[PDB]
């Protein structure tokens, strides 16, 4: 790779994509050898496919390296963000049961050998937030029941797709409560033009068949 | 507590209403080094004095 | 020439005439402690010879300290040359090449560079502070560099306007300062012919701020000018030093009449000076007109309207006139340098004085071979091209004349560190402006353009097609060791070449700077201290390379040693499986490393004298004493290499054949070191056995050298290894009250207070202590900010000491960002410096052993 | 017009004594180490606060230390920590401890300590060995007495008659070190608005043991 | 004496040797006495005991180095020159040299060269590496190559080596590194079919003062103009020598007929009266031009039945109608309008057209997508000259030899270049590191941005 693309200034680190969602010690650490290996692998793969038929672009790709310097193996698949950490490498610690962590264990000897930590992709977070924004904007002259039905459908979809990742993600919970509060504020504004104080939650959270809106909750509401 | 605060400093370094009174939260000079807490006020040979004070 | 120049009392034509006559030249270096008046003295001299230039009333002009950083910080950072034509008390004129040096203990490399081309030293001592750290170190350095030293006691007005001591006590203070200087000189120089005393003319008294400068001779000349019937020479011979005047008989006696008479000095020099200063600053409106009438000084009403400080400067200037005492001192007690050439060649020239060129240069004639020597490199404001500043020891430099520049690595056998260049222009550098000339004779300082490319630090310029048997002058021997270390990187890697160019330029500029690239591609810079490195970074970031640079946190450079002989005798074999070597290691005796470093011994010595010294001093049997082979990484290193192999087991001729290869391997191994790849200090390596292959193509070359290094590493590792730390020697100058605060601050940082004493005649105290260099960072600012500025400290590298812990211990566990306790500092430092260098995670004592 | 003035030294001394209660009796600027306009400019530029100093909005958009992505340079596993690098070290040595020092000012280095022995008793001689001074613990090519050198009758010290000190010598020496404008003997006339009385008071370190409101 | 019998000579591996970068010691950064280790291709300070090269030799067992300035080999640690004629290839690749016969026969070469690896290529048609953003500079440099006169002048170092330069001249780096790059490009015995312009571009950024960086792409035409002027000035030795190689090859002369229009918002009487003022009459300000700046008509703003493709087109001669004595361009400076006519007076042997593709409208820059319809092998410019100069000029037919094309949006721009390879007649399309063969009839179907034509 370097014979094809000589690099005298060690400039192979300027444009390297990294998963900013994780902490610094959980991201990929840019060593000379690992950065060069990633760039070389990408170059080798991109050589195979002709430019005419289809192209593989570095800006939209991500290549992660696990080696003697980097102990984490990161990737993003199907809207998830998975990070695999071996037990032998840089664990040195006992583990309890957290919700978002899968205990990858060897299949023949049945031994815990690695842990996979999961998160919800920032792209999926943004898509959900934009869905809520669309619901609110297009709300316009629509009905409270329809607004609540849209909210319930969106929340059910997100929560049934990203099951453990939502719990593992500390930003998605805040986003969920923010959007829920926005929806409730929309209902209250429709009710009256002046904001009340300590509005009761029964109207929102009572089932539809019993006269309520049947809202679905994902926060910590104290009656 | 001072040692924990020092380690915290190291880790942090490396890894409408009309208010006429400034808030105490604006205060600086809250240090952990005793050399900067008690700073050995100057003795001008015992013959110079600070202005204003009696 | 013909370029434009400022108006001068003398003329450039007369200056050009003077340069030819090498009997009326004087190469002087102004040196001394920080903030002791050197720059203002030089500026007052410039004011004298250049009427247009002046020093502002409220602000002090310098005319040195030209740099922007110097102007902002207030501390001289770079030495500055000046060339003036000063008049002597007798009315004769001489040419003075004055190199004004900085004072801060961090910039002693500039002082050494000035000394190399100077012939005399003028030591500036403050009248209040007295002798200080840098004055002591500079006296040592000068007497070791074999220069003639004279003293100027500056700031004598602090005894009158700040301490307001009585005249007798002021005299006692001055006498005490002289005594301290004499004691230091006698300590550091065996010869006793060099004694400083105002009676002889080696000491002058100056107050640079108020333009006062005089010697006993000059003040007696003032007395004679007022009354024309006295020999000022005899008067000066009698003034100083316990000579009481008797007016009834008008004679001087060693016995005091009336038991209350003041000494002749206190009566004639000091007391009237007290009177003049007191009258100017206390009674400017009542009796000053009468006092000026008595003195004969007449000054205009607009002039006497001034404020007290400018008025004092003006009155003192009118009363005293020119700085003739300084010129008298320098002329009488500094070589010509036609006279002083011989010691200069003897000490510096590598080819020896006895050489034919040695004699030709000791003659020091303008008509002869060209043997210029360049030690400084000054950059233009644009920062593109450097001009080489040096001295001409023979011949005559001509503009446009091709020359041959020889660098430091040049030797008469390897004639590749030379290059043929073409000198562009010549300058006679006055501080702030350069008088361009077309030729320069032997015995003068010169700026040269067009010879900067093939030289980095120091070089010698000769003529091609002549002086085939030419050898370089010795490279500068520095007064200290650069220890503090930083790493550098560009912010945007696309701009690396700019950073590399800036690194090269700063390496050229700073004489003792060392820039290098580590195995892991890390650009490291070695500097003396915090302010040194700050100035270096400012220059690298603003002047030379115009990019933005990330700097790592400062760290120091360690060494590696052993504390007991090797557990087992170790060995290695060449890849040919012949040529086996077998060594042992042990620690040297106390002080032997210091002797080797300070040149008490020289491997160049005849084996007779070498063995004699080693036997008589360090209780070495003559058999071993005559078995020395090498002296560590350099010809003068703190490690020794001996061979104990008896001739009965091996062939001495064969060992002599492979001696050079073994010595090269030993020196390389000592330079690198196994623990963390750093110098090995204070170790004795004894070759206990050696089986050598018979054929030269079976031995030598790439066979023995790596094997010798591997054996050295194995022996060192087998011997109980330890790391060695550098220790700074701190000297704080604090009020009598803040001593306890200084104690607290030092105790916080592993410091140890050796002493704390008062300054006689002053209300201040000096506290001397030792501080680990690694912990020294930020210490001075800590002290100053805790004391509210009343305490100031200067620190300089002193010696190496063993780090508390044991390095080769794997039980210890180091957290990433925690200050480790004392017992495993060694292990922490070892592993982290290994990581920095980029070597393996750790080292095993069997790593370099051949068996595993 | 009341434009310019030129006073006598006794007048200046009396005025200085009267104004004494408004002046801090400082002889040097060492007091203001890392507490002067240049240090404050540097702190503002680097977006840091001297313990007792002001605090502004970031001059340039601050660089987040959680953004950098663990290169070889900033590898925390090679650092050796002995003492935390306080803001004061960076303010004192801006170019050695900071990355990207922009619009940073170099701070004046040490100025030699002024050792002036203020006189408390006006009855003493002007030139006097005050007890504050550390004592000089006492202990030569001299020509013989039998020598014949003889001075002429006319010759004697330059100002034998003039007294060494007068009743207004210590006053002048003190005025030499009095703060502006009491070290002058002439000048121009300012405006009552243009004369601030407590600028020197609030430029100093705050006295110890004061309430938070006055500190702020 | 052991020379010619070095036992280690096999260990050399030409696969790693890369002589395209700065010659400085890898451990001291000094330029003096630089030796390249032929086993691993790293630079060190040279020779002698205790030097970096010697220490590296004993430490790694790399026992063969080459002095980068004297082109002599040496074996270490035991120093002695190596005299073997099979190593001449390394020296030639390190510092190519072209003799007069080689330069003369340079063009008439129809047989491919083969790099050290099994890669065939042709001299001159050689890719230029693309550091982050280099496409525009690579295109301009490639077009300046393939110009026989300028290339023939810069292939011989002694041509410009001895021309004087002031003390602090940093503009001569441009000329000397351009010569180095030209020699590297036209080297027929290389080790790789591509070369790196890193050094030349570093010099370019240094001289341009951070204009035309390598991490941001600028205007190809702006770079071309600045580079031509920089080379002209630099070759001008301690003066403006009226005739440098650049002026001899590219610079032509035109006669510019400015007629200041009286005023737009004036009455007819005043407008026709102002004609007699002679301030609004034709003048002649004959000057010199390095490159004509042809201007495209704006997009039609509406599609049409014929040439069903939405893409508009123009004839090259319609574009060239300006610069005849008849047509009039309408210059509009603030407060004033000029009717400018032009008349070519001296046509250079190598004529450069720069089509003003990009244009800044009220809100952003726009790339006019018009395609000029030009022939390749013939264009007769006789008719655009005065009869006073047609007699002087014998040859006026021009052939397209180089064409630089810009593709993509004004932001995500990219550059390619179609170059005619003499010796053969084939047209090669070069992108940064990709060389393809392109049919002559497909050249005109792209958005021409710069053209270099040869007078024959
Ligand atoms: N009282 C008094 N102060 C002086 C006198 N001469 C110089 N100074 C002060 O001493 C300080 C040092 O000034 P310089 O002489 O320029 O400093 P330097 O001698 O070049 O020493 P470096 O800064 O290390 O180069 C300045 O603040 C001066 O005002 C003097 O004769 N009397
Ligand atoms: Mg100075
Ligand atoms: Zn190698």
């Amino acid at each position: 790779y370097l014979t094809e693309h000589p690099d005298p200034n060690n400039e192979n680190i300027v444009g390297y994509n990294n998963k900013k969602c994780w902490p610094r010690d959980a991201r990929m650490r840019l060593m000379k050898h690992d950065v060069n290996l990633g760039r070389a692998v990408f170059w080798d793969i991109k050589n195979r496919l002709p430019r005419s038929v289809t192209t593989v672009q570095w800006e939209n790709s991500f290549v992660s390296v696990y080696s003697k310097d980097n102990p984490n193996l990161l990737f993003n698949m199907c809207g998830f963000e998975c990070r695999i950490l071996p037990k032998c490498r840089t664990s040195y610690e006992e583990f309890t049961h957290k919700d978002g962590v899968w205990n990858l264990q060897n299949e023949v000897t049945k031994e815990r050998t690695a842990q996979c930590f999961l998160r919800v992709d920032d792209e999926s977070m943004q898509r959900f937030h934009n869905r809520v924004r669309q619901i609110l904007m297009a709300s316009g002259s629509t009905t409270f029941t329809k607004i609540v039905n849209k909210w319930n459908t969106a929340l059910i979809g997100l929560m049934t797709y990203f099951r453990e990742a939502v719990v593992n993600t500390q930003e998605l919970l805040d986003l969920l409560v923010k959007c829920e509060n926005k929806i409730q504020t929309r209902i209250k504004i429709g009710l009256n033009s002046k904001m009340p104080s300590r509005f009761p939650p029964v109207v929102f959270y009572t089932p539809k068949e019993l006269g309520g809106l049947g809202m679905l909750s994902m926060g910590h509401v104290l009656i | 507590k001072d040692k924990s605060k020092e380690l915290h400093a190291i880790k942090e370094r490396y890894l409408r209403k009309f208010v006429f009174e400034w808030d105490a939260s604006e205060d600086t000079s809250i240090d952990y080094n005793p050399l900067y807490k008690e700073r050995h006020q100057v003795q001008l040979l015992g013959r110079g004095f600070i202005a204003g004070i009696d | 020439m013909e370029q434009t120049l400022p108006v001068t009392v003398y003329e450039m034509d007369f200056l050009a005439d003077l340069m030819d006559n090498s009997e009326l030249i004087r190469n002087v270096t102004l040196c001394g402690h920080l903030h002791h008046g050197k720059t203002c003295f030089v500026d007052c001299l410039i004011e004298q010879t250049h009427p247009e230039i002046r020093k502002r009333y409220d602000q002090d002009l310098c005319y040195t300290d030209i740099l922007f950083t110097e102007q902002e910080r207030g501390v001289g950072i770079k030495s500055t040359p000046v060339t003036v034509v000063l008049p002597d008390t007798k009315g004769k004129s001489y040419l003075f090449n004055i190199m004004d040096t900085p004072g801060h203990v961090n910039f002693s490399d500039e002082v050494t560079a000035g000394l190399r081309i100077s012939d005399g030293v003028v030591l500036f001592i403050d009248a209040a502070e007295g002798v200080m750290l840098n004055t002591e170190r500079l006296i040592k350095h000068a007497v070791q560099e074999r220069l003639a030293v004279t003293v100027c006691i500056n700031k004598i007005d602090r005894l009158i306007l700040e301490l307001k001591l009585p005249p007798t006590d002021a005299y006692y203070k001055l006498r005490h300062i002289v005594d301290e200087v004499n004691g230091l000189i006698s300590m550091y120089s065996t010869d006793e012919n060099l004694i400083l005393s105002p009676l002889l003319g080696n000491v002058c008294f100056s107050s640079s701020q108020y333009s006062i400068c005089f010697t006993l001779g000059s003040f007696a000349k003032i007395y004679a000018d007022t009354f024309g019937d006295i020999n000022y020479q005899e008067f000066a011979k009698r003034l100083w030093g316990d000579i009481y005047f008797n007016p009834k008989t008008r004679k001087f006696t060693k016995k005091a009449p009336t038991s209350s008479s003041q000494r002749s000095f206190v009566e004639f020099i000091l007391e009237p000076l007290y009177k003049i200063l007191a009258q100017v600053v206390g009674d400017v409106d009542t009796s000053l007109p009468r006092t000026l009438d008595e003195l004969g000084i007449h000054l205009t009403k607009e002039e006497l309207k001034l404020n007290i400080r400018p008025l004092l400067r003006l009155v003192c200037k009118k009363f005293f006139g020119e700085f003739t005492g300084f010129v008298d001192m320098c002329v009488q007690h500094i070589p010509s340098p036609k006279v002083g050439a011989k010691p200069k060649i003897e000490h510096t020239y590598t080819g020896g004085v006895d050489s034919d060129l040695g004699e030709a240069m000791s003659d020091c004639d303008p008509d002869g071979p060209l043997m210029c020597h360049t030690t400084k490199m000054y950059s233009t404001d644009d920062g593109v091209q450097f001009h080489a500043f040096g001295r001409v020891l023979s011949g005559t430099i001509h503009a446009g004349q091709p020359v041959k520049v020889l660098g430091e690595n040049y030797t008469l056998e390897d004639e590749e560190d030379s290059q043929i260049c073409t000198v562009g222009r010549l300058w006679i550098s006055v501080a702030r402006y350069h008088i361009e000339v077309n030729r320069v004779p032997a015995g003068n300082w010169v700026l040269i353009e067009g010879v900067d490319q093939p030289i980095v630090k120091t070089a010698t310029i000769t003529e091609p097609r002549g002086n085939e048997e030419a050898q370089i002058f010795r490279p500068l021997k520095f007064n200290t060791t650069s220890v503090i270390k930083i790493a550098v990187e560009p912010v945007n890697p696309s701009e690396l070449p700019k950073m590399l160019d800036g690194l090269r330029k700063v390496n050229k500029s700073y004489p003792s700077l060392t820039t290098k690239v580590e195995e892991s591609g890390e650009h490291v810079i070695l500097g003396t201290g915090e302010l040194y490195l700050d100035c270096v970074m400012h220059d690298l970031r603003k002047m030379y390379s115009e990019i933005d640079i990330k700097v790592a946190d400062p760290v120091v450079t360690f060494c590696e040693t052993v504390v007991e002989t090797s557990s087992l005798k170790c060995f290695a074999e060449t890849p040919n499986k012949k040529n086996k070597i077998t060594m042992i290691a042990e620690p040297l005796e106390k002080g032997l490393a210091e002797d080797i470093e300070n040149e008490v011994v020289q491997i160049t010595w005849n084996r007779k004298k070498l063995g004699e010294f080693f036997q008589t001093k360090y209780d070495w049997d003559l058999l071993a004493a005559r078995s020395i082979w090498a002296f560590g990484p350099d010809a003068t290193g703190p490690n020794i290499l001996v061979d104990d192999t008896l001739p009965s087991e091996v062939d001495k001729a064969l060992l002599g054949s492979v001696k050079d290869s073994i010595v090269q391997g030993f020196q390389w191994g000592t330079r690198e070191g196994p623990l963390c790849d750093e110098l090995i200090r204070n170790v004795k390596f004894k070759i206990l056995d050696a089986v050598v292959a018979q054929e030269p193509l079976h031995r030598g070359g790439g066979q023995i050298i790596p094997t010798a290094r591997r054996v050295v590493y194995s022996a060192f590792l087998m011997a109980t290894p330890r790391l060695m730390e550098p220790y700074y020697f701190v000297e704080v100058q604090a009020p009598a009250d803040c001593v306890s605060a200084v104690y607290t601050v030092l105790a916080r940082r592993r410091g140890h207070v050796t002493q704390d004493a008062p300054i006689p005649g002053s209300p201040l105290y000096t506290i001397k202590a030792f501080i680990p260099a690694i912990d020294s960072f930020g210490f001075e600012t800590d002290l100053r900010t805790h004391t509210q500025g009343q305490a100031f400290s200067l620190s300089v590298f002193h010696h190496w000491q063993i780090v508390p812990g044991d390095p080769l211990d794997k039980s210890i566990v180091i957290r990433p960002l925690e200050p480790q306790p004392a017992p495993h500092l060694a292990r922490e430092f070892m592993i982290k410096t290994r990581r920095r260098k980029g070597l393996s995670e750790d080292v095993s004592i069997s790593k370099f052993f051949d068996d595993p | 017009t009341y434009q310019r003035w030129q006073f006598t030294l006794p007048m200046m001394s009396t005025l200085y004594r009267l104004a004494n209660q408004l002046l801090t009796d400082l002889v040097d600027d060492n007091y203001f180490y890392l507490f002067d306009l240049k240090a404050f400019f540097t702190s503002k530029a680097l977006n840091m606060a001297i313990p007792g100093g002001p605090k502004f909005e970031p001059l340039v958009r601050d660089i987040n230390l959680q953004d950098e992505d663990w290169n070889e340079f900033n590898d925390i596993n090679k650092i050796i920590i002995r003492q935390p690098i306080r803001t004061e070290y960076k303010i004192a040595f801006p170019y050695l401890y900071n990355n990207l020092p922009h619009h940073v000012h170099l701070t004046w280095y040490h100025t030699p300590n002024v050792v002036f022995i203020k006189t408390e008793d006006p009855d003493l001689p002007a030139f006097y060995f005050d007890p504050l001074i550390n004592p000089i613990s006492h202990r030569e090519p001299l020509p013989d007495d039998d020598e014949e050198f003889e001075l002429p009758e006319f010759v004697e010290p330059f100002l034998k008659d003039t007294p060494l000190y007068t009743d207004n010598t210590a006053n002048g020496i003190a005025l030499l070190w009095a703060p502006r404008p009491f070290n002058l003997r002439s000048g121009r006339t300012r405006r009552a608005l243009d004369i601030p009385l407590v600028k020197n008071w609030y430029r100093e370190h705050c006295p110890a043991g004061q309430p938070v409101k006055v500190r702020v | 004496r052991r020379s010619r019998h070095c036992p280690y000579l096999d260990t050399i591996n030409r696969s790693v040797l890369d002589f395209d970068f700065e010659k400085l010691c890898s451990i001291s950064l000094s330029h003096i006495n630089a030796y390249a280790c032929l086993v691993c291709g790293k630079y060190f300070q040279g020779r002698g005991l205790k030097s970096h090269a010697y220490i590296h030799s004993v430490q790694f067992s790399h026992h063969v180095f080459l002095n980068l300035h004297t082109l002599k080999f040496y074996c270490l640690p035991d120093n002695y020159e190596i005299i073997d004629s099979s190593l001449e290839d390394i020296t030639y690749v390190l510092k190519p040299t072209f003799t007069k016969q080689q330069i003369a026969n340079l063009d008439k070469q129809a047989k491919l060269s083969r790099a050290y690896d099994g890669t065939t290529y042709l001299p001159g048609i050689v890719g230029l590496n693309n550091i982050k953003a280099n496409d525009y500079a690579n295109a301009v440099l490639q077009a300046l190559s393939n110009v026989p006169p300028l290339r023939n002048y810069f292939l011989e170092e002694d041509n410009y080596k001895n021309i004087k330069r002031p003390p602090g001249d940093i503009m001569f780096l441009l000329v000397q590194r351009f010569g180095e790059l030209m020699r590297k490009l036209w080297n027929p015995r290389n080790f790789k079919a591509h070369v790196s312009p890193h050094e030349m571009l570093q010099a370019v950024v240094l001289c341009s003062k951070k204009t035309f960086q390598i991490t941001k792409q600028g205007d190809g035409v702006d770079f071309l103009s600045w580079f031509l002027n920089a080379l002209h000035s630099a070759l001008g030795g301690t003066k403006k020598k009226k005739k440098t190689i650049v002026t001899d090859v590219f610079q032509g002369s035109m006669r510019i007929f400015t007629k200041k229009l009286p005023h737009p918002d004036l009455p007819a009487e005043e407008k026709e009266q102002l004609l007699h003022n002679d301030e609004y009459q034709e003048t002649m300000v004959e000057s010199t031009f390095m490159y004509l700046t042809l201007d495209l008509p704006t997009a039609p703003l509406y599609k049409d039945e014929k040439e069903q493709l939405i893409i508009p087109q123009v004839p090259l001669f319609n574009i060239l109608a300006k610069f005849n004595g008849i047509t009039e361009k309408e210059y509009k400076t603030y407060k004033e309008n000029f009717l400018k006519r032009f008349q070519l007076t001296k046509l250079p042997p190598y004529l450069i057209f720069c089509i003003k593709r990009f244009t800044k409208n009220n809100f952003f820059v726009e790339k006019n997508p018009t395609i000029v319809n030009f022939p390749i092998t013939n264009v007769d410019l006789r008719e655009y000259l005065s009869e006073e100069v047609q007699a002087v000029h014998k040859n006026t037919t021009y052939d397209l030899i180089a064409n630089i094309v810009h593709d993509g949006k004004p932001s995500e721009g990219s550059y390619r270049i179609h170059v005619l390879h003499h010796g053969t007649g084939k047209w090669y399309e070069l992108q940064d590191l990709q060389v393809t063969d392109i049919l002559p009839q497909m050249i005109t179907l792209s958005e021409a941005y710069i053209q270099i034509w040869k007078r024959r």
